[PDB]
């Protein structure tokens, strides 16, 4: 992505993608995920049966938890019994039954986390659309692993580039006058500037495709004129250094995904590439800037 | 339909965790009881009325 | 060769054939019809939420596979109830072999249209229904 | 909305993304490396008996990805190792980010290529590839 945009204020790709700051540098940067698509309408046909499927499944933990329940609570009385069979004191009474009791707790308390993260995978599941967003990876692997059928989501460039060049310009420009011809001053406002920002896209005659750079050129050899000193070293505008750098990390993912790797590595890989081109096109404009002398 | 709720004639898918399903052993759907109080049969005339 | 040999019996080779049988002492049968179910709601499932392409798409197989090998063993749990019940009625004129065989066939009637919910020892229910079996089979031949 | 916010430092991504890791302590290791023997050597069979229908047609399949999942655990395993060793050979112009990318280029190319043979604790090989790599990064950069 072109540092230009998503760093400048406003940030043209918050306002025509309608995406906060935060969200957009954690998506490009490689942070969180992103759902891009959602057959809606597929995923509605057997929202009934997902829904008993959901019943089965929940039941099925219910019915561990209780059957844990069950048997931890029956040990918790026949130690009780067995107890009071010894004629022990109170005071190891109730140690046995706080250590049962705080037990059984802990196995309630897990099957609620178990439940609780399930009804959260459903609601992300259902109430579930486009621009949505997703922090914890865990959490997305888990939907990726029970439900991967229906939305397809991934991280980086290449997911605002999908997301823009299938949105479109047309609907929301509308649906943008629309708001505006009603009143509401706070909201208003804002429509109105996403509405002159999409209006701009549409009158330009150009894509947004634009803002997501496959190629950067580079200026001739004279412009970045090339200085040799007494002992002949490089000592001219660091541009050089710049596209050093640039090229060197491009050669290593090539390499690196001829090689073969986990995801880690490749998607840590291409977060150093895109900082060293936002570095290229302008440093110091976010975070600490390169500093070599 | 079921007499009962949830339950095949033949005894083959009487668990609660069966709707829409027609059991091909008894060839019956599970549903509630009162899915019995809105459905219909027609008899066939060999002779017009 | 060509030299002769003695038959075997029938009965015999029943015996040899159940001789594998080891009872769960009615605890664990629940878990065992549990593994019946579960394959049941697979199979259903399989047929009904088809498009899914997961690393899951394995596991209800898996779970078919449990079901299938989890009623092969329950089936043989019984079978030394049911010949001791079959034997119990002999003496009006049947060969033992052919009311085994009805218990057999009533027995594998009933288990797989049986329901723990929460009910007793299986065994009574089995016992019950081959019972019935045998008697009807006696009652036809007449 | 439109407030601004700060940016983050690249280490800082590195380590909660790592902080999932939890060292073995250098004994299961070698069944961690039986598990991509096996892989492998599933591999091979596959696609030599291919003929063969059976349960197992499945199993070695599993053995493979048994084998795909005991290396993503593995490589987990000593990225700790990795960024120390990076940071202990910083402050020659290099951004860490660089050298310690280097080191895990040279970590994968070596565990893939490491076999237990009866040897020592692999981090030691670890360590010494992935030294060997970085000083070989270090003197190309000049
Ligand atoms: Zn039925």
């Amino acid at each position: 992505t072109h540092i230009w945009y998503f760093k400048g204020v406003p940030s043209r790709l918050g306002y025509l993608l309608d995406l906060a700051p935060k969200d957009l540098e954690k998506i490009i940067y490689f942070a969180a995920y992103v759902i891009t698509s959602v057959d809606e309408e597929m995923r509605h046909n057997e929202l009934s049966t997902l829904e008993a499927e959901m019943a089965v499944e929940r039941k099925a933990v219910e019915d561990q938890r209780d059957g844990e329940l069950e048997a931890r609570a029956q040990k918790l009385e026949a130690d009780l019994a067995e107890l009071e069979a010894e004629g022990a004191k109170a005071d190891a009474r109730r140690k046995v039954r706080d250590g049962g009791e705080r037990e059984m707790r802990q196995i309630r308390d897990r099957a609620q986390r178990e439940l609780d993260r399930l009804e959260d995978i459903w609601s992300t599941f259902t109430k579930l659309a486009p621009k949505q967003l997703i922090v914890d990876e865990n959490l997305y692997r888990e939907l990726v692993d029970r439900y991967g059928e229906y939305f397809t989501g991934a991280m980086g460039a290449e997911s605002i580039q999908k997301l823009i060049e299938n949105f479109d310009i047309d609907a929301e420009a509308e649906s943008l006058r629309d708001v505006i011809r009603n009143g509401k001053g706070q909201k208003k406002l804002r429509a109105l500037k996403r509405l002159k920002v999409v209006a701009a896209f549409q009158q330009s005659g150009n894509s947004p495709m634009g803002m997501v750079l496959d190629a950067v050129p580079v200026i001739p050899p004279e412009l970045r004129p090339m200085v040799q000193l007494d002992g002949g070293r490089f000592a001219t505008s660091d541009l050089n250094d710049l596209y050093r750098r640039v090229i060197n990390r491009n050669n290593r993912l090539k390499r690196l995904i001829d090689l073969g790797a986990p995801e880690i590595i490749v998607n840590n890989e291409k977060r150093m590439l895109q900082e060293s081109v936002d570095a290229l096109f302008d440093n110091g404009r976010r975070g600490r800037p390169v500093t070599g002398p | 339909g079921p007499t009962r709720d949830w339950e095949c004639y033949c005894g083959k898918y009487k668990r609660v965790r069966f709707k829409g399903i027609i059991c091909e052993r008894c060839g019956v759907e599970v549903t509630r009881a009162k899915v019995r109080r809105e459905r219909m049969g027609h008899i066939e005339l060999a002779a017009p009325v | 060769l060509d030299a002769q040999s003695p038959a075997a019996d029938l009965v015999r080779v029943y015996l040899n054939g159940i001789g594998k049988t080891a009872l769960l002492n009615a605890a664990g049968e629940v878990e065992l019809a549990k593994r019946i179910e579960a394959g049941l709601y697979a199979e259903h499932l399989l047929e009904t939420r088809k498009r899914l392409g997961e690393n899951r798409k394995r596991d209800l197989a898996a779970v078919v596979r449990d079901g299938e090998a989890a009623r092969r063993h329950l089936l043989e749990a019984n079978l030394r109830l049911v010949v001791s019940l079959a034997k119990r009625y002999t003496g009006r004129g049947m060969p033992l072999l052919d009311l085994i065989q009805e218990g057999n066939l009533g027995l594998i009637r009933a288990m797989e249209k049986f329901d723990y919910t929460k009910g007793f020892k299986f065994s009574t229910y089995a016992t019950w229904w081959i019972r019935q079996a045998i008697t009807r089979g006696m009652a036809d031949q007449s």
